[PDB]
């Protein structure tokens, strides 16, 4: 509940309807109204929907809000290219430690070119770095569209979360997207496993690359 | 026109302070509750605080309780955020926003309304000028597919941005991709630059990454070759 739950991303083609969900609990969405905000790159958020279903002037009537129980939903009829943005829901929460609670945001892509799976290159630690008593795995992720991926690392077959730093996808010059993820290990950790993998998930498909000690 | 204008952002160290202000015009500021909301680079919105119209009631995000204080001066149509006891994770763009309705109701609570400022960036960091360590990312069978090999340079642990990378002093540009940097928990940046080249050249052609970090007046030229 510290963050209302929204899907990280969504997409649709021009003309389609899309819906974006926002899940909370009885102390927020169950008891208080939900607002939605639209944010374009490098600009402040804009109020899109207030009091669950009302639009400020200057907001197209293809945007609408609804609520049922502890979930709320933003619907966009007839997607247009300018609807590509990040959408946030928010509600007052009257728990102990009352506060405004935002959802985590949903990046909506309005599809304007073909889906493109990421190219992934994974480099192991260099011998020079290992001699500095450090070890960095480098997972480079490029040429994907839409611009949303999740990255998961494995030591052998087990999830690794510690020591991971991943960038937020950024547009390339060709309007596809790039990101990178770095796994920091000790030299000992690196040599004590048979392999490490970087798995990139994009629009439901996974691309995995694996490296092993020399 | 109806607007809010934030000021006061800048670069500061942790365990220090910074004071933000937000100057309202074109609406009756003194009749509205006011919010602060923040957003870390590449991340989501996070509510920081709200203050009632008369300043009598304040509420805060748990993470800033004991550290930040919201206040207002209605005579000056100004909202303040006094950010004491700064921490690195307070790095964000800070927005002020007007409450939705003029008065307070039971089924509404508080929520950011239609008027938002432009944001002011606060960067909290204890890092200081440092040039990068550069490591080769050697080409290998595993970075080779379809007559093209990938190789690169890892530019590690520098501050502040930016770094520039060229290959072979500009003689290699096709297939070069220098990725945006990651900001590590340490407060230092790292990035990688990768080039795709015909596998055919890995013997004859020399590959040198040229790394320039102007902020520290550091320049590194590193040859990247197949392992041994």
């Amino acid at each position: 509940q510290p963050v209302l739950t929204q899907p990280p991303s969504a997409s649709g083609s021009p003309g389609q309807r899309v819906t974006i969900s926002c899940s909370g609990s009885s102390s927020n969405i169950g008891s208080y109204t939900v607002n939605w905000y639209q944010q374009l790159p490098g600009t402040a958020p804009k109020l899109l929907i207030y009091s669950l279903n009302q639009r400020p002037s200057g907001v197209p009537d293809r945007f609408s809000g609804s609520k049922s129980g502890t979930s709320a939903s933003l619907a966009i009829s007839g997607l247009q290219s300018e609807d590509e943005a990040v959408y946030y829901c928010a509600a007052w929460d009257d728990s102990l430690s009352a506060h405004v609670v935002f959802g985590g945001g949903t990046k909506l892509t309005v599809l304007g070119q073909p889906k493109a799976a990421p190219s992934v290159t994974l480099f192991p630690p260099s011998s020079e770095e290992l001699q500095a008593n450090k070890a960095t795995l480098v997972c480079l992720i490029s040429d994907f569209y839409p611009g949303a991926v999740t990255v998961a690392w494995k030591a052998d077959s087990s999830p690794v979360k510690a020591g991971v730093e991943t960038t937020t996808p950024s547009k390339q010059s060709n309007n596809k997207y790039a990101a990178s993820s770095y796994l920091s290990l000790t030299p000992e950790q690196w040599k004590s496993h048979r392999s490490y993998s970087c798995q990139v998930t994009h629009e439901g498909s996974t691309v995995e690359k694996t490296v092993a000690p020399t | 026109q109806v607007q809010l204008v934030q000021s006061g952002g800048g670069v500061v160290q942790p365990r220090r302070s910074l004071r933000l202000s937000c100057a309202a015009s074109g609406f009756t500021f003194s009749s509205y509750a006011m919010h602060w909301v923040r957003q870390a680079p590449g991340k989501g919105l996070e509510w920081v605080a709200v203050i009632s119209y008369d300043g009598r009631n304040k509420y805060y995000a748990d993470s800033v309780k004991g550290r930040f204080t919201v206040s207002r001066d209605n005579s000056k149509n100004t909202l303040y955020l006094q950010m004491n006891s700064l921490r690195a994770e307070d790095t964000s763009v800070y927005y002020c926003a007007r409450e939705l309705l003029m008065d307070y109701y039971d089924h509404i609570g508080y929520s950011p309304g239609p008027t938002w400022g432009q944001g002011t960036l606060v960067t909290v960091s204890s890092a200081s000028t440092k040039g990068p360590s550069v490591f080769p990312l050697a080409p290998s069978s595993k970075s080779t597919s379809g007559g093209t090999a990938a190789l690169g340079c890892l530019v590690k642990d520098y501050f502040p941005e930016p770094v520039t990378v060229s290959w072979n002093s500009g003689a290699l540009t096709s297939g070069v991709h220098t990725f945006p940097a990651v900001l590590q928990s340490s407060g230092l940046y790292s990035l990688s630059s990768v080039v795709t080249v015909p596998s055919s050249s890995l013997g004859t052609q020399t590959y040198i990454c040229n790394v320039n970090h102007k902020p520290s007046n550091t320049k590194v030229d590193k040859r990247v070759e197949p392992k041994s």
